[PDB]
């Protein structure tokens, strides 16, 4: 049906992009400061993925003022073909690297909390060092079709030089939509669907082990572990503390079930990673859903009024998805105690001198 | 330089992001 050229929504979206740049440069730079200053054997298993996540966000945040200009100029790129190629490449590099850093953080919690294989093969620091190298190789290779296909051209008969994906090089005469639906679906799959499913499965197994809560005796100090149980007292290994018959007492001091305290493990790392995934899911979900509904709209012959709704909601969907870059340093300020303590350490000593 | 333009009809364009 009828389709007009993409126009500017207002001054709201370009102003947010400038704010995300300002908060993202200083914010992610403060994250990279705290991790690299604390070297030696003091580094956490999660720190390697946090530092790379800060690198991915920082490099993309610098390209946002160029995109803020593009939005307000009603989608017209005045920075040339080279900057269009580099700016668009760093969007998808960030998209893949940030999603792979989150899976890395989630899998690091899986290997630590669940422990499927013995500590000999486990090698948490080695596995983290290998996966961080692979994710940077994967993100750079998966974002390469964006580096090649992007050019500054006059899309349709509209007098505007815009930064777009040119399929005239790879696609034939009719298979123009095939390459957009091909590279578009795979981008959402390897950049959001597959990563988010790994994060959720990792959390399901982590929750499965945490569910078996240990109980400590307040009288002597005996810790009942559901994994070990008490086979001598007629309690099979695997049985939960609540499932234990009421006649059972402490095998070391002989006190009833009422004198046992439930232990709530101080899992700080899990809390930091959970909030990072939750925010990422809330920021990236609308962008990927609207784009998929746009693909599955022209193919399934969806009503014309629905395509108009997706087009007007999309600039706001990309906006909040880009806010995610400057969102993490604020999340570490409210949930990560080690980041909080390291920032305050350079506050009293650094400024004084 | 930069200049604001009136809407023009066209084909289904792929999302600009
Ligand atoms: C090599 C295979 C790479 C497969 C992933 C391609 C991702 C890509 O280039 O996506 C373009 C994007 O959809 C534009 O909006
Ligand atoms: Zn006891």
């Amino acid at each position: 049906c009828e389709y007009t050229d993409w126009k500017s929504s207002g001054a709201l979206i370009p102003a947010i992009y400038m704010l995300v740049f300002l908060l993202g440069t200083t914010g992610n730079g403060l994250v990279l400061w705290t991790v690299f200053r604390s070297s030696r054997e003091k580094r956490r298993s999660a720190d390697i993925f946090i530092a790379s996540l800060a690198v991915a966000d920082l490099t993309f945040v610098v390209t946002l003022p160029l995109w803020a200009t593009y939005t307000y100029r009603d989608y017209d790129w005045p920075f040339g073909t080279f900057f269009c190629k580099l700016s668009s490449y760093l969007i998808f590099v960030n998209m893949y690297a940030s999603a792979f850093c989150l899976t890395g953080l989630s899998f690091d919690r899986y290997l630590a909390i669940v422990r499927p294989v013995a500590n000999a093969r486990l090698r948490l620091r080695v596995s983290g060092a290998v996966a961080t190298a692979v994710l940077w190789v994967l993100a750079a290779l998966l974002a390469m079709p964006v580096m090649v296909l992007r050019t500054t051209g006059d899309l349709e008969n509209t007098n505007k030089v815009q930064c777009y994906m040119d399929y005239s090089m790879v696609a034939t005469v009719s298979s123009e939509w095939a390459w957009e639906v091909g590279l578009g679906v795979s981008s959402t799959t390897v950049g959001f669907v597959v990563p988010f499913t790994i994060m959720l499965t990792c959390y399901f197994f982590i929750a499965q082990t945490i569910a078996m809560k240990k109980y400590t005796c307040t009288v002597c100090g005996y810790i009942y572990n559901p994994e070990d149980g008490d086979p001598d007292n007629g309690v099979n290994p695997g049985t939960d503390f609540k499932d234990i018959p009421d006649d059972w007492v402490c095998p070391l001091c002989g006190v009833g079930k009422d004198q046992f305290e439930e232990v709530e493990e101080r899992r700080r790392l899990l809390s930091i990673i959970v909030v990072l995934v939750v925010t990422f899911a809330l920021c990236k979900m609308p962008y990927h859903l609207v784009k998929t509904l746009y693909m599955l709209g022209s193919l399934l012959h969806w009503p014309c009024d629905f395509d108009l709704f997706l087009m007007n909601i999309f600039p706001y969907c990309t906006c909040i998805s880009y806010v995610n870059s400057c969102l993490n340093p604020f999340l570490y300020a409210f949930f990560d105690p080690r980041f909080r303590q390291a920032c305050t350490s350079m506050l009293l000593m650094g400024q004084s001198r | 330089k930069f200049r604001r333009q009136r809407p023009r009809a066209e084909h289904k364009k792929x999302l600009p992001f």
